[PDB]
């Protein structure tokens, strides 16, 4: 043809040996991030200020 | 250059009439 | 010319005179004649009995020059006293042989340079304190800033220390201190210091387009090093000659024109050398505009330029070789008075470089 | 702090030593002017002057230049273009050839539009040049090559108000140079903000001097640049 | 994603008309400029058209100019095309092309090569 | 042809399918759960110091290993090896091609890459016993410009090009081991996951992939985006990852769930972004924009605490320290701010 049929052939290929997969709810999905960003929440030194005496820049 | 001009004029005139205070107070 | 130097001397010189007169002549035993008291106008030698008497004027006052044959004339009595004036002792009393513009331009004299110094305060710390200005055409302007404002407080101390020379005694000796012979070189060299700060305004906007840029560590210490040091050759020599040779009366008279021929002569080179300077931009200005009513343009650029290059003095008579030499103060010195306020607004408030800095930065504070 | 004083004075030696040689490529930086070169095609790459960029240098009068021939790369220009928007000019080259092998002039007019009207190319101003003039020359007098087909307006164009810089300029060539030239400045004329201007040529008629006419127009850009800072312009 | 996907188009015989549409699914349809593309038979990419982003600043090729027409629908989110007088030249086929970016007035979209947000465009034909 | 067609169609089935299982897990958005964390309140930052000597615009920044040291490349043609703490250059390494579009810093601390428009890849080495740093290797094969590097270990890069592919070398012989191809569009940058195993990519076309490096293969495929994508990292967990486009909006997608679970919409902006990263315990988001600005975003229910505004020019970097004491950001005005 016009070379255009391979490219056309590999595109059917790559989608085929991808819908089957495995997913899992959002719900799993968001209270893992919400159970992540509160566990270790004291080692922030960005969101929780910290005391000028330990900080190194001043 | 009128600032070398303009110090002369405030300087002589007012110098001159200092000559006649000197004088006028003299016969008083 | 009768001086200051020579009113005490003239003084002194004229009595000593006739107290050796006093001493050698004292008043007459005949009492035909008057007593011989310093009036302290004149020692009043014996003069005549019962009539008048010629006697010249007091040589001293220069006012026997209208009148060489002047003299004093006075009746005298032979009681040993004069004739009687108001039912007391006093002598013949008759002596009488031997502008409002000037008042008003020191008013505008003196309110100028009063504003011409506070603009230069908000407009030399709004052009230090923003730390994204510090572009090397913004040196330059910082020098000629402070040239002003020292102009301005050079002329505040002589008007007032100027008062104070004329506030009785003898003499106030405030022009036999040295307290007067200095402040008139920090004058003198404080004006000649502002003629060469317009000149590197006029040399280094005429190399950024005619000529290429030669370096920069080189140029900004070959700027400094001819605004702040050629003074010191032309106001130092001449500071030296008026001690060293020719030195009298707190040095406000210049009798010998070629001696304030060293110290204004080369203010001349600098006004012209800044003439030529100006016609050559313009001309090019021009040019731009004419290949791009548009006159109008043209105008607004030229008016801008006229107070930072300073060319206004040329076009007034620039030497002018008399009501004419009060003409050229009436203007002249008011013109150099508001010329704080003409570079202030035109290079530090309509500047569009700051007018966005005040824009942005108070974004980001309350 | 027996130690720690020996140090801090150990790399102050290595913070000065370095200083002072980027001061001193900080004037040679200052006293190049760079040049890009856009080419539509296949009409001139080295005809001025004699992978990756392809620099050239080359002087005149002790001024020194470089050029960027931006050879071997995709033809997706919206990324890598906003990269040049420090250069002093664009040198642009069209040329007017054949459509057989699609259009050689609206294909140009479409690529002129975008580099000027871009929201980061706001301040860098372009030297465009015409070449191929002596083969439209054998062209329009042969009849092979029209405009009128692809251009309505030049049937009913008017006649320029200059006059011909050689003999031998025929109404047809002279409508043919001054057309494109008006087609090119009515884009150039409409742009309200940014402050960039544009310098029109002629070329491949006479030998190339370039060399010249690139100086002569790249000190004229410069010098517009001081007047607007002062504001005296 | 973006989809666009053009129909409308078949086969006249010279002085012929005919009509052309284009869709757009997955964008806000009212914050682009859009395009057309025409291809030659063994040619490369040449411009058509083109629209602005309310529908004031229409724009033409030197050799169409007064025989087609494009207008567009904010509110349905569909843009149109209008041919009235074809000439046997007027064979190729026409993509439907957007603009790389939103809120701006230029465009890069001629290129030979693979370029993303383009149909897949239309045959038409024309002949005795 | 009917092939041809059929392909075109064949596709289409199958597209239309995975749509049904994306929208038959979502039962509940992440701005829904997170309705009852308390908010964080407002967050106030100012610069702390200020780096000078540049004299071009700045394409790029490393943040050093122990959070110490980091590089600067710009386009005159010279890259820096600052300081952080005490402002002092320790390296400056003149280069031949002018034009530099990236860099990097090894995690060894011992080595320094970056290339541009010219397609070769230069690596430096740095801690030489000599005295002389110099150029160790010269990585060519590509076809057109490189816009992004990373390191694995020392002897082991992983690059991205302008042809519309990545590569995987190994400094020691010079030639690629792996080649990844499925992008249509230019590639614009890639970040690696925190345990070395895949990395996502995003390109033009407004697609980014999910790699692997064991064998050249695309596990996920995600979409949404409306315009191309500029910059993009990982969640510091390794389960997520955010995306910056040209349209002026941020995303948080999911290498579970396999879509995408909220967006970063405000109606005031207009300008696109230039640089994405998180911060070390994920729940802030440090986004660079061209409106000038550096806006903050709280990361689990979308609004914004804060900005950070000292630039004139566009942002065109940033980076976190490993830490985490420090915002170290470029800008096209040849100044580097390490705000706190």
């Amino acid at each position: 043809n016009t070379a255009s049929i391979a490219q056309a052939r590999k595109l059917v290929e790559q989608l085929k040996m991808e819908a089957n997969i495995d997913r899992i709810k959002v719900s799993k999905a968001a209270a893992d991030l919400m159970a992540y960003c509160e566990a270790h929440a004291k080692e922030d030194p960005l969101l929780t200020p910290v005391p000028a005496s330990e900080n190194p820049f001043r | 250059h009128g600032e070398g001009t303009f110090t002369s004029d405030l300087s002589k005139q007012m110098e001159e009439e200092a000559v006649r205070l000197f004088i006028e107070w003299l016969k008083n | 010319t009768v001086s200051l130097w020579e009113t005490v001397q003239k003084w002194r010189e004229y009595r000593r005179q006739c107290q050796r007169s006093l001493t050698e002549d004292p008043p007459p035993a005949t009492d035909l004649f008057c007593n011989r008291t310093f009036d302290e106008y004149a020692c009043w030698p014996d003069g005549e009995p019962g009539s008048f008497v010629n006697v010249s004027c007091p040589w001293y006052l220069p006012w026997a020059s209208s009148v060489p044959q002047g003299h004093v004339y006075r009746f005298c009595t032979a009681e040993g006293l004069w004739l009687q004036k108001d039912n007391s002792s006093l002598p013949w009393r008759d002596l009488s042989e031997c502008e409002e513009q000037l008042l008003f331009l020191y008013i505008i004299y003196t309110v100028g340079y009063a504003l011409s110094f506070s603009a230069l305060v908000i407009a030399s710390a709004i052009l230090l304190g923003f730390r994204h200005l510090h572009c090397t055409r913004n040196y330059i302007h910082l020098n000629l800033f402070a040239s002003f404002i020292l102009r301005a407080l050079s002329v505040f101390i002589k008007d007032a220390a100027l008062k104070w020379m004329y506030s009785w005694d003898g003499l106030l000796s405030y022009q036999d201190s040295l307290s007067c012979r200095l402040v008139f070189l920090l004058m003198q060299y404080c004006v000649a210091a502002n003629y060469y700060w317009l000149l590197v305004e006029g040399v280094y906007l005429y190399t950024l387009l005619a000529f290429s840029v030669f370096s920069e560590q080189w140029i900004f210490r070959l700027y400094v090093s001819i605004g702040w040091g050629v003074p010191l050759l032309f106001v130092v020599p001449w500071g030296i000659v008026k001690y060293l040779y020719e030195d009298e009366g707190c040095w406000t008279r210049n009798s010998n024109m070629n001696y304030w021929l060293i110290i204004r002569l080369p203010i001349l080179f600098a006004i012209g050398v800044n003439f030529l300077i100006f016609v050559r931009v313009i001309c090019i200005v021009v040019s731009k505009l004419k290949a791009n009513d548009i006159k109008c343009r043209l105008a607004k650029s030229t008016l801008t330029l006229i107070p930072l290059l300073g060319t206004h003095e040329v076009i007034f008579a620039f030497v002018m070789d008399g009501t004419l030499r009060f003409i050229k103060l009436f203007t002249e010195l008011s013109f150099t008075s508001f010329q704080g306020l003409m570079v202030a607004i035109l290079y530090c408030f309509v500047n569009n470089e700051v007018q966005l800095e005040f824009r942005k930065s108070w974004e980001r504070w309350r | 702090t027996e130690d720690q004083r020996n140090e801090e004075k150990a790399q102050r030696e290595a913070n000065k030593k370095i200083e002072k040689q980027l001061q001193k490529d900080k004037q040679v930086y200052r006293a190049t002017h760079r040049l890009l070169l856009l080419g539509a095609g296949e009409s001139g790459k080295n005809t001025i002057v004699k992978s990756g960029i392809f620099e050239t240098k080359f002087q005149v009068d002790k001024v020194n230049f470089h050029m960027f021939d931006v050879g071997a790369q995709r033809d997706e220009r919206r990324k890598w273009i906003q990269c040049f928007n420090d250069v002093t000019a664009i040198i642009f080259v069209v040329a007017s050839s054949s459509y057989n092998m699609t259009n050689r002039l609206q294909a140009a007019l479409k690529l002129f539009d975008s580099i000027w009207n871009n929201k980061w190319l706001r301040d860098t101003s372009v030297i465009l040049f015409l070449n191929k003039q002596d083969l439209l020359a054998e062209k329009v007098l042969a009849g092979k090559s029209k405009i009128e087909d692809y251009f309505p307006e030049f049937a009913r164009y008017t006649t320029p108000e200059d006059a011909t810089p050689e003999p031998g300029e025929d109404p047809r060539v002279t409508r043919a140079k001054y057309f494109i030239r008006d087609e090119f400045l009515r884009i150039s004329t409409a742009s309200g903000d940014g402050r960039h201007y544009c310098y029109p040529h002629f070329t491949c008629a006479v030998d190339t001097e370039n060399i010249r006419r690139v100086f002569n127009d790249c000190r004229d850009i410069i010098q517009r640049m001081h007047l607007r800072q002062y504001e005296l312009l | 994603q973006v989809q666009l996907q053009e129909s409308g188009g078949g086969l006249v015989q010279p002085g012929g008309s005919l009509r052309l549409s284009c869709a757009a699914s997955g964008f806000t349809f009212s914050n682009y400029k859009m395009n057309w593309v025409r291809q030659a038979p063994g040619k490369g990419l040449e411009w058509v058209s083109d629209i602005s982003q309310s529908g004031a600043s229409i724009s033409y090729t030197g050799s169409v100019k007064g025989r087609f027409t494009i207008s567009r629908d904010n509110a349905k989110n569909t843009l149109y095309l209008q041919m009235n007088s074809l000439k046997p030249e007027d064979t190729a086929v026409y993509y439907c092309a957007r603009c790389p970016a939103p809120f701006t007035r230029d465009c890069f979209d001629v290129t030979s090569t693979t370029y993303a947000y383009r149909g897949q465009g239309t045959q038409v034909t024309v002949s005795s | 042809q009917s092939e041809l067609d059929q392909l075109r169609q064949e596709a289409e089935q199958l597209k239309n399918q995975i749509r049904d299982a994306r929208k038959a897990c979502a039962d509940a958005t992440l701005s829904q759960i997170t309705n009852n964390i308390d908010p964080v309140g407002r967050i106030q930052m100012r610069t702390r110091r200020t780096l000078r000597g540049h004299l071009a615009k700045i394409y790029a920044m490393h943040w050093g290993t122990d959070s110490r040291l980091l590089v600067s490349a710009s386009q005159d043609g010279k890259l820096i090896i600052w300081d952080s703490y005490t402002t002092n250059k320790v390296h400056a390494i003149p280069l031949r091609s002018s034009w530099v579009m990236t860099c990097a810093y090894a995690p060894s601390g011992n080595y320094v890459a970056c290339g541009g428009l010219d397609n070769i890849c230069s690596i430096y080495n740095l801690k030489t016993r000599e005295g002389n740093v110099r150029v160790s290797r010269e990585l060519a094969g590509h076809t057109g410009y490189l816009s992004c590097c990373r390191f694995l270990d020392d002897n082991q890069i992983v690059t991205s090009s302008g042809d519309t592919t990545c590569a995987l070398w190994d400094i020691e012989t010079g030639q690629q081991t792996t080649t990844f191809t499925g992008h249509t569009g230019d590639v614009m940058s890639l970040s690696l996951a925190p345990d070395t195993r895949l990395f996502v990519s995003g390109a033009c076309d407004a697609s980014a992939k999910l790699w692997d490096v064991r064998e050249g293969m695309c596990r996920q495929t995600f979409t949404g985006h409306e315009s191309d994508i500029n910059a993009i990292c990982f969640f510091p967990n390794g389960n997520a990852f955010a995306t910056g486009s040209d349209d002026a909006t941020c995303r948080l997608f999911d290498l579970r769930a396999d879509q995408e679970l909220m967006t970063y919409s405000h109606d005031n902006i207009i300008c696109g972004i230039t640089s994405v990263s998180f911060s070390k315990s994920g729940r802030l988001l440090l986004a660079g924009y061209d409106d000038f600005n550096c806006n903050v975003w709280d990361a689990l229910k979308a609004d914004r605490a804060g900005v950070l505004a000292g630039h004139d020019n566009r942002v065109s970097c940033l980076g976190v320290t490993d830490d985490g004491m420090a915002v170290a950001t470029g800008s096209w005005d040849s100044f580097l701010k390490i705000w706190n």
